[PDB]
Formats: C-alpha cells, structure tokens, sequence
C-alpha cells in the first residue's frame, strides 16, 4: 500500500 | 455525549494519555468530546483528533482487506463453500469502518469547517474530510460510490487551492494533503498519471523552498517529502 | 447474550476469522457465545478461547502499566499537580481489565470446569483460573488482595497436582502451567525462591523426558522450556 | 516482564 499521512 | 459530563482541558488531557497507553478508540471518544464543547480546536488539538481516529480507523482498515482477500478467495472456481460467515464478517467489520468515518465527517460538518478560518484549520479538516471520503470509498461497492468519491475530490480540491493560495510549499499540511490526494488519484480515481504529476510537482517545489527554512522545519518538510518519492519510486 | 442467535459452528468460525485480522475482542466475544451454548469445547476451541481474551487483557495489562506509571510519578515529591485525571483514567482501564478478568472466571465457573474430566481440558482451564486471578491480583490494592491471591494460588495448585499425576513432564500444558505459576511466585507471592526452584525443577524433569517425543512434540516441549530458562536468567 | 503463556 502506499504511504499517506 | 457520554463525555458531556467532563471537563474540556480534562477530556484533552486523558486523551493524551490514552495516546501514551495506545488506547485509540479511548482517545477518539475523549476528543470527540472535547470537540462537542463547541469551541474551536488548537493546532495541537487538531493533531489530537486526527491522530486518535487515524488508527482506530487504519486498525479497521487492515482488518477489512484480510477478510476481503478471504471473502475473495471463497469465491475461486472450486473453493469449497462455506457459508454466509465469512461475508457476514467482513459487513460487520465494513459497517463499523463505515460508522467511525460518519462520526468524524458529522465532526467536521457540526462544526469544525465551517468556524475554520484561518489556512492551516480549514485545510487541515478539509484534507481529513477528503480522507474519510476516500476510506468510504474504499469499501463502497453501490450506488453511491460515485458520489463518495466525488465527495472526496471535492474536499481535497478545495483543500488544494486554498492550501496553494495561502501556504508556502513546504508546510507539512500542505505537503500531507498533496501526498494523500495522490494516493486519492492512484488508488481511488483510477488515475495513476494525476496521482504521479501531482507527487512530482508537490516534491520539486518543496525542494526549491526548502532554503527558506529552519534546521527543524526542514526535518518536518523533507520527512514527508520522503513518503512522496516512496510513492513516486512504488509507482514508476 | 448478543450470540444467542449465531450458530455454534458459525461462532467459532469467525472467531477463527477475528483471529486472522487481529480482531481480538470480537474472537473474545465470539467465543464467549460458544461457551454459552453450554457444550464442552474439544482441544482446538479451548485454544481459540485462551488466545482471544490472552490478547485482549495483554492489551489492557499493557496500558494499565503505562498509567500506573505515570500516575506513580505524579505523587513524586516536586511534581506539579495535576487533579484526578490520571486517577481517573487508570481507574477507568482498571475497571475495564477486571470486567474481562471477571467474565473469563465466569465462564469457568459456568460451567467449563466442573464438566471438564479430562486431565487435558481440567488442567488448561485450572490455569486459565490461575491465570486470571493473577491479573486480578496484579491490580488488586484492598481488603480482598489476599484472598485474590490466594484463589490464584489454588487454581495453580489443583491444576499442579492433577498435572503431575496424569501428564508426561514434557507435556505443553503441564510446562505452560508451570511456567506461569512460577511467575505468580516471582511476580505476585513474592517469593523468588520458590519460582527459581519451581522454573528449575520444570525444566530438568522436561529435559529427561525429551527422548520419548517425536520431532513435533519435541519442538513444542522446547519451545516452552526456552521461556522457562528465559526466566531463570532474568532472575539469577 | 518474564515469560508466560
Ligand atoms: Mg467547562
Ligand atoms: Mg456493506
Ligand atoms: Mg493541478
Ligand atoms: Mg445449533
Ligand atoms: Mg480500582
Ligand atoms: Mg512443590
């Protein structure tokens, strides 16, 4: 999964 | 509003001990009491809110895709049947996701945005209505997923232009909502081109304000700029 | 008894479920509705239920340490003030722990142990009754902390003699079992010696024993007589 | 903390 903050 | 009894500072203060303990649905409960005191939140508080509900809501997610894969799986040409137990499951898991994600978009629609004037608290709870948005979205299978997503979009977008008019490109809310509308292009909206324009373009004009900062804005900055060429390097 | 309507094979399926997405209180409380519907659970449902509320009240252990902690340190000399809110919140977590701890002895009581005849089933469920006491003891500062210790003790005890008797020395249960009582002397009883002796005696007596087992008996003995020297060399 | 299980 991608990374998001 | 079983928090309807307590202080406000105290609500804030056991919420920070409940992020100390990792009880996060502790913490989401005390901060969604501080917020329903009806004043606005403090920058520090903010972070509070989006931290508590972040991991409940990350907990459901990664619980929902293991029974999703499962879900899948019973559904191969010669698996064996098994029942309705494994769809129930994931619906009873799906539901409560679906739950905590109407809690913080009522949060932010009663009345967090709209006392939001200055940049960094309207950008700030439009990027988390966006974010919530897309993680409906991301179990939305209706007649409503279009317009989900599209009410994701639309809370990003704004986020976006009021975040280029008011905030120089290396702020890290601007920068975390830039990563996070990619993430909405890539993984949502089925634009994976969109979602690499925008990290590129977001990382190169941070990079060329980097100058302008402080040894510890510049290690806030170039921390999430990081997670932008993680994506960039994922994706290319 | 919210699984009063669910089917006992469909109960234990999503606890199997639950346990694949780290879902520990609904494992815990899918197989608190198996228990419910009042027949005996074969070897593999026992495990199901000691993992679901291990993990639970591990969680809750954990967070209980945290505010004990910072609460103690709150009544240091020189610290400043900081009103009931850590009180408060250890108290709230506290009383959350002695409710699981509460509803496990419950179903022991009702009616786990007195139809468990096998030396597999009455031992595991003996020091699942230790065991819960012992979290009940961790906490307990009143009039009833003896006494919690001492219920702790007995269920240890039984559990002991009927081990001793009727398994081999190297059997996972009876060395979990000792493991665990060992650690109430240590940790609860305060008394050193009798765990070193107890870890020490548990782990030669297995030792001897080893050359009876094939090699994936062999691998579960050994596992739990490494956790067993583990101890020994924290404690010597 | 010890080990148990
Ligand atoms: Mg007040
Ligand atoms: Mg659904
Ligand atoms: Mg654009
Ligand atoms: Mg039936
Ligand atoms: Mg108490
Ligand atoms: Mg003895």
């Amino acid at each position: 999964f991608p990374a998001t903050v | 509003g079983a928090m309807g009894s307590m202080e406000r500072a105290s609500l804030i203060q056991k919420a920070k001990l409940a992020e100390q303990a990792e009880r996060y649905e502790d913490m989401a409960a005390f901060m969604k009491g501080a917020v329903e005191k009806g004043e606005e939140l403090s920058c520090e508080e903010r972070n509070l809110l989006s931290v508590a509900y972040k991991n409940v809501v990350g907990g459901q997610r990664a619980a929902w895709r293991v029974l999703s894969s499962i879900e899948q799986k019973s559904n191969e040409e010669g698996s064996e049947e098994k029942g309705p137990e494994v769809r129930e499951y994931r619906e009873k898991v799906e539901t409560e996701l679906q739950g905590v994600c109407d809690t913080v978009l009522g949060l932010l629609d009663s009345h967090l945005i709209k006392e939001a004037g200055d940049a960094e608290s309207r950008v700030f709870y439009l990027k988390m209505k966006g974010d919530y948005y897309r993680y409906l979205a991301e179990v939305a299978t209706g007649d409503d997923k279009k317009r989900i997503i599209d009410s994701a979009r639309s809370a990003y977008q704004e986020a976006m232009d009021i975040s280029k008019k008011e905030m120089p490109p290396t702020n890290p809310i601007r920068l975390g909502l830039a990563l996070n509308f990619s993430v909405f292009h890539y993984e949502i909206a089925n634009s994976p081109e969109e979602a690499i324009s925008l990290a590129k373009t977001t990382f190169d004009e941070a990079m060329a304000d980097l100058h302008t900062l402080s040894e510890d804005s510049y290690k806030d900055s170039t921390l999430i700029m990081q997670l932008l060429r993680d994506n960039l390097t994922l994706w290319t």
